[PDB]
């Protein structure tokens, strides 16, 4: 599913801005 | 509206061409916890000694600011942050700086991050999206009118207050312009396509976020995600959709045009304005002014035990705020 794909992933946490 | 907007830009105007400066001084506050961090600062609880009340003091190193070339930014965040004045937006309190930091002191908000509140629970379902999306629609609509691109709207940087009604935070990338712009500044998940394809780009970009968002509340994901922001920037700029199945059809509709990489196609963008949005399906139910009056019972409040709690706010390490008895990076910062 999509979702557990997200849950797996590196990006859940909160996410730094680029400068 | 009109008439409203009308009078709010004569507001803003004012403030705008002639900045508060110098309002108060770092030992008026007591120092309480670190609320949030961010790559050149920290934002603390803090208690104003001769009041009382609770603030979130945002400190930023100047050295590390210069350093990251974040300079114009920052005073860009500072100007516009203590001229607007909208229901929805964090009011800046006073600001002041000394040899090391700036220093932003902001109303503070004990909900916690929006963030925080949908990773936890999962996802919204699309009446409570929807009263938050409603809000964000309204702020942009306000910033817009007074040539404001936001550009950095994502859950961590919105916060929910006692009433469960959300507070837009940092104005960081925040800029006032009238043309377009060309800044690659942003948050991977939430660029608009002509911002990473380096197209020069305008307000367009904010209703474009604003997809990335109700997506992100509706699903509990960004419909544009991976492992590494290059492998996103891909995505994005393919700009296929897929939609949980639990989506409506009228929002998948509204996402469908907020996600739209046409410019002349986009909502927000297009003739009508902001009103393609409001007048969305999607949006039949919500009453637009008793939104902006506070008038409509929040889907969610926090839970609060006190004044100056911080139960809805994750811990972060604790570190010695130092002052150096030495200017720093005086000139870069002199209007400040
Ligand atoms: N993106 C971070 C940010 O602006 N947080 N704002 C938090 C805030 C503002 C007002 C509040 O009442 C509360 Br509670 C939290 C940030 C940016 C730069 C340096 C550190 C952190």
């Amino acid at each position: 599913t999509t979702y557990a794909d997200f849950i797996a992933s590196g990006r859940t946490g909160r996410r730094n801005a680029i400068h | 509206v009109k008439e409203f907007l009308a009078k709010a830009k004569e507001d803003f105007l004012k403030k705008w061409e002639s900045p508060a400066q110098n309002t108060a001084h770092l030992d008026q506050f007591e120092r309480i916890k670190t609320l949030g961090t961010g790559s050149f600062g920290r934002v603390m609880l803090v208690k104003h000694k001769e009041t009382g009340n609770h603030y979130a003091m945002k400190i930023l190193d100047k050295q590390k600011v210069v350093k990251l070339k974040q300079i114009e930014h920052t005073l860009n965040e500072k100007r516009i942050l203590q001229a607007v004045n909208f229901p929805f937006l964090v009011k800046l309190e006073f600001s002041f700086k000394d040899n090391s930091n700036l220093y932003m002191v902001m109303e503070y908000v004990p909900g916690g991050e929006m963030f925080s509140h949908l990773r936890r629970i999962g996802r919204f379902s699309e009446p409570h999206a929807r009263f938050y999306a409603a809000q964000i629609v309204l702020t942009f609509e306000y910033l817009h009118s007074l040539d404001l691109i936001y550009r950095d709207l994502k859950p961590e940087n919105l916060l929910i207050d006692q009433q469960g009604y959300i507070q837009v935070t940092d104005f960081g990338f925040a800029k006032r312009v009238k043309g377009r712009t060309w800044t690659l500044c942003g948050t991977p998940e939430y660029l608009a396509p002509e911002i990473i394809l380096s197209k020069g780009y305008n307000k367009a970009v904010d209703w474009w976020a604003l997809g990335v968002l109700i997506y992100e509340m509706a699903a509990g994901y960004p419909p544009f995600f991976a492992d590494q922001p290059i492998q996103i920037y891909e995505k994005i700029v393919s700009g296929k959709v897929r939609f949980p199945s639990h989506f409506s059809s009228d929002l998948k509709d509204l996402l469908r045009n907020l996600l739209q990489v046409d410019l002349t196609k986009r909502f927000g963008n297009l003739k009508n304005g902001v009103n393609d949005i409001k007048n969305h399906k999607w949006f039949a139910t919500t009453d637009w002014i008793a939104i902006y009056q506070r008038k409509v019972e929040a889907p969610f409040i926090p839970k609060f035990k006190g004044p100056g709690d911080t139960s809805n706010f994750d811990d972060y390490e604790e570190e010695e705020i130092r002052v150096s008895i030495n200017e720093k990076c005086g000139k870069e910062f002199s209007e400040f």
